[PDB]
RNA sequence: AUCUCUCUCUAUGCUCUCUCUC
RNA sequence: UUAAUUGCGAUAACGAACGAGACCUUAACCUACUAAAUAGGGUUGCUGGCACUUGCCGGUUGACUCUUCUUAGAGGGACUAUCGGUUUCAAGCCGAUGGAAGUUUGAGGCAAUAACAGGUCUGUGAUGCCCUUAGACGUUCUGGGCCGCACGCGCGCUACACUGACGGAGCCAGCGAGUACAACCUUGGCCGAGAGGUCUGGGUAAUCUUGUGAAACUCCGUCGUGCUGGGGAUAGAGCAUUGUAAUUAUUGCUCUUCAACGAGGAAUUCCUAGUAAGCGCAAGUCAUCAGCUUGCGUUGAUUACGUCCCUGCCCUUUGUACACACC
């Protein structure tokens, strides 16, 4: 099985900007997978999904598609994500998108190696992406630096 | 019930009667993967052979496999009458046959060709790409080719 | 499950040494803790229960309820 | 934080959809307070009602 | 103090009877044992090759012991069940009609099941004795 | 304990003090510990039912639903989704199996564990679609006890159902595991997680 | 003197007609 | 207030009549009465088996004795009864006790006034009127056709599997329906591996089919996260059956063929207790065919006991440049 988080530490932080791929709509909002932090399930409570009343839910959010998001409530014990889409400021959105793209690129890098040789994925993650992140901030930046 | 652990003797994934026979399916249900071979009749064949059904696909020794093949290809001699096999009575020989793997399809094709030659309703339908056995195409068959 | 329907000797040994310490023994449990996956697990369980090893709680088939001796 | 109050009287039932009860909650820790609370579901007199909310109260539901 | 057939658990008893039958030489098996599906309302034939027909015979005997006037048709009705018509809702279809008859014939040959001059089959005294013996054996096995 | 002499054969267990103490099909209906204050006549306990299968009238009054044994209610809840509508015997069997599993794993009287799970899953603060014009506005409403209990039970069953949908794990074992998780230890069970999420949502709203 | 306090878009539509005897 | 123009009461209205209710029909309760080889017992004979000292389980139209269950018939039963409080203490309501039962005890069946330009002349010998009326739109025979298929909806069924499927083996139902001036429901015994044959009898009815030994379920297995033994559509080929006539598989049964289908978008139906759903069965159609309806009966949940937010409805007031009446 393939897993492990995008960033250095296991659990997300408060006011972290994420991109959320929509799985299914229930009652609170949607049990989305955060594509900036692992694949831990969380929800956008029906109040902070859009700035204005837009009536339609499956045209501005859409099942299967990605949404520009921010993490509101985090509980460092087991696994809960109270999430927002509205609290993301104008602009800022572009930055978030860029970050998401970077994350995706990073993910793409870390799977080919695994395919070539199996071996534990956590170990691979440790020896490729994390120290650099710790040194600076994000792995894509490190990659860019390396390229330069 | 078997307490026997078994060492490195059984080789999974077998090439039997041209079509690939996969691993660790329960002999009968391993044989079912081959066209012409079907569940109940496979079971019957196995019984005739006198191999225990509660065994692995790789487990089978070559002799047993050979016997099974023989039973399949020449069915009439081993007490398998009419309410048993594929082409009962038949149109070409008078004898009944339990067609297999790459034979049944060929036979079907031949039949279709003959129908086309002799312009029968069923044949016409087949040529068209339409439903034959009493169906109303008002709703039936919107998947197409 | 990626095959894993073999009563392998090493596997058997593993089962022998991993069924104690853990209180609950079942086919599902075995599948979970990566050894045998499916039909032959049941067989293994049966042949562990001849005299001792793991004590029965269940008087019912399909679902097995077994506890190791304390 | 954990609080719990016994119910004593029901102040009718309010809601656009309805169903949600308006209750008068009395605290078993100091009976000096009788507050108007929103309760979802079947509720009678003399029931211990756990409250995650401490002080916030609302009457009508619209 | 003693034992009878009704007071001993169903499946265990039946299996014991089957075992006894297997042990015994006389049975008069068909030339089509485990070649038939036992029911036309059934999809796949019985498992574990040897026996099963023995088990059915035992069950038939038990049924006969329980009632008085049971024929082939009634027995057939008793066995079988719902035939998977597939796409169409499953109607109750009776078992394979000849198999039951064959079983009855076999029993008659053994001398356990006889006929009554009203219609159908009833138990013989020897048969009853045998059943009682089997019950006793089952009891012994239990405690 | 005290064999009663009959012409008919009766098992030893029945003869023993099961005539004297009437608790379950060989389980303790005593202990009696509800972690929250009172909550009785909402979670039943007390009445020592032998097997969780009673045919009675528990919809024909407002609160009479409470006087259902908790195990029975669990069984009923399990009895859900197409393939299993009716067939309460199956449900009962599954419950028994679950109980056995609980007994095996981390010991204890399973009933108490069940009760704990029921207590610790169910939510204090809930959401209702009040509207504010029919739009996405949900005022935080606190839940009544019986309803809350019912909800908890349902979510527990739902968890089990979710687990079983294409898996090696037979329903009962999975159910037991999730119940244990709910009670205390990990809180990585589905139902409990859902409840917590709901509570969080309620908190962020009014 | 006891109120308590709720909320927004929504456009248009062409096919008849009927009395008695005092 | 009540399900109710249901009451109580205020009273230019008083006394009414429909409607509702009552009423019928059944479903529940009657160890009460009348009764019963066409319904079951009870004891004892007559035997069979195992314990054996009495016994348990049966079989048998042997007597005789009843009637609790099964049938019906007369009847009875609950009327909100009894308190507890609440309400101008009236009308009533919610809770508790007792009760077979307290939602009008559940469900029906009849359903007012007024209509609709609803539906039908394709139920009729119920018909006005117009037409065609002898190469006939009459009539019957032969053969198609309504069953065609690039598509779009509406019902329903089967599934998407472990509470599964597949084997065994447990074993339990209620409505029916069924022969004459014809060819019914079919038992029991032999054929066949199924379907279905076949000589016989029973039954034109509580008796015989049929205790409709029905499924789903119940227990022992086998399989085991796999579009895989889940799914059985589509195709072949063959054996019967009904019919004068089965090709455009009538159906059935055996075989092989194994697709779409990983619980379903926006949407929307149905349901508040023996109910929902699962599961059958019988009947209607029927020569043959149920995925259909109509009635039973098994299995039996979850959540409400409320509000008017959406969708309607009811009355009261209100405003209408609207009565083909907001389309
Ligand atoms: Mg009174
Ligand atoms: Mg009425
Ligand atoms: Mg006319
Ligand atoms: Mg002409
Ligand atoms: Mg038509
Ligand atoms: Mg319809
Ligand atoms: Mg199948
Ligand atoms: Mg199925
Ligand atoms: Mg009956
Ligand atoms: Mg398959
Ligand atoms: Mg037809
Ligand atoms: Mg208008």
């Amino acid at each position: 099985t393939s897993h492990c988080r995008f960033y250095e530490n296991k659990y997300p932080e408060i006011d972290d900007i994420v991109m959320v791929n929509v799985q299914q709509i229930a009652e609170m909002g949607a049990y989305v997978k955060l594509l900036e932090y692992d694949n831990i399930e969380g929800m956008i409570l029906l109040s902070e999904l859009s700035r204005r009343r837009i009536r339609s839910i499956q045209k501005l959010i859409r099942v299967g598609k990605n949404d520009v998001a921010v993490v509101l409530r985090v509980d460092k014990e087991k696994g809960y994500i109270d999430l927002s889409k509205r609290r993301v400021s104008s602009e800022d959105i572009i930055k978030c998108e860029e970050k998401y793209q970077k994350s995706k690129t990073v993910h793409s890098i870390l799977r080919y190696c695994a395919e070539k040789f199996q071996i534990p994925l956590e170990e691979l993650y440790k020896t490729i992406a994390w120290p650099l992140s710790r040194k600076f901030g994000h792995a894509y930046e490190a990659f860019k630096l390396s390229i330069i | 019930s078997l307490v026997v652990q078994e060492q490195g003797s059984f080789q999974h994934i077998l090439r039997l009667l041209n079509t690939n026979v996969d691993g660790n399916i329960n002999v009968v249900y391993a044989l079912t993967t081959i066209r012409g071979v079907g569940r109940r009749y496979a079971n019957l064949v196995c019984k005739k052979a006198d191999v225990d059904l509660h065994k692995r696909a790789g487990e089978l020794t070559q002799e047993e496999l050979e016997r099974i093949v023989q039973i399949m290809q020449n069915p009439t001699h081993y007490k398998i009458p009419a309410w048993f096999l594929n082409r009962q009575k038949d149109v070409n020989d008078g004898k009944d046959y339990h067609s297999l793997a790459n034979n049944l399809e060929s036979k079907l094709r031949d039949d279709l060709e003959r129908l086309k030659k002799i312009r029968s309703h069923r044949g016409i339908r087949h040529f068209w790409g339409l439903r034959v056995r009493g169906q109303h195409t008002k709703t039936t068959g919107r998947r197409r080719a | 499950a990626k095959h894993a329907v073999v009563l392998d000797q090493d596997k058997f040994d593993r089962i022998m040494k991993e069924a104690p310490t853990y209180r609950y023994v079942s086919v599902s449990v075995l599948v979970d803790r990566f050894k045998l996956g499916g039909s032959l697990a049941r067989v293994a369980l049966r042949h562990l229960e001849n005299e001792g090893i793991i004590k029965p709680v269940s008087k019912h088939s399909k679902q097995a309820i077994y506890t190791r001796a304390t | 934080p954990v609080t719990l109050a016994k119910v004593i009287k029901v102040l009718g039932r309010t809601g656009s959809r309805g169903g949600v009860t308006q209750v008068r909650v009395e605290f078993l820790e100091d009976t000096t307070r009788t507050i108007v609370r929103n309760v979802k579901g079947p509720v009678r007199e003399g029931d211990i009602l756990v409250l995650m909310e401490s002080e916030r109260e609302a009457r009508r539901l619209r | 103090p003693g034992v009878s057939v009704r007071d001993v658990p169903a499946q265990d008893f039946i299996n014991n009877y089957a075992s006894f039958l297997q042990r015994q030489g006389k049975l008069e098996v068909p030339g089509y044992v485990d070649i038939v599906k036992t029911s036309a309302g059934n999809e796949l034939p019985p498992q574990d090759s040897e026996g099963w027909f023995y088990k059915r015979a035992a069950s038939v005997a038990r049924h006969i012991y329980l009632r008085k006037q049971v024929g082939v048709g009634k027995l057939n009705k008793l066995y079988g069940g719902a035939k998977n018509r597939g796409v169409r809702p499953h109607k109750h279809v009776d078992a394979s009609g000849s198999i039951n008859r064959k079983v009855l014939q076999s029993l008659e040959k053994l001398g356990v099941v006889e006929i009554s001059p009203k219609g159908g089959r009833r138990i013989s005294d020897n048969g009853l004795r045998d059943l009682d013996r089997i019950a006793a054996a089952t009891l012994e096995d239990e405690e | 304990f005290v064999p009663v002499e009959l012409a008919t054969t009766i098992p030893v267990e029945i003869q023993q003090a099961q005539q004297e103490i009437k608790l379950f099909n060989k389980w303790s209906f005593e202990d009696v510990e509800v972690k929250d204050a009172s909550l009785v006549d909402y979670i039943q306990i007390s009445k020592p039912i032998y097997v969780a299968h009673t045919a009675g009238r528990y919809a024909n009054k407002r609160f009479r639903k409470a006087q259902c044994p908790i195990v029975e209610r669990l069984t009923n809840s399990l009895m859900m989704n197409g393939r299993n509508n009716g067939k309460k015997l199956k449900a009962v069997r599954i419950v028994k199996h679950t109980l056995e599993i609980i007994n095996v794993l981390t010991d204890q009287n399973p009933l108490q564990v069940v009760v704990d799970a029921i207590i610790n899953s169910g939510p204090r603060e809930d959401t209702t679609r009040v509207g504010g014009g029919g739009a996405a506005r949900r005022q935080a409403v606190d839940v009544s006890p019986l309803r809350r209990v019912n909800q908890s039970i349902a979510l527990l069953t739902i968890g089990a159902r979710e687990a079983a949908f294409r898996n090696i794990k037979t329903i009962a074992e999975t159910l037991a595991e999730e119940l244990i998780n709910a009670a205390k230890g990990s809180s990585t069970s589905y139902a409990i997680k859902k409840k917590d999420e709901l509570e969080r949502v309620a908190k962020s709203n009014r």
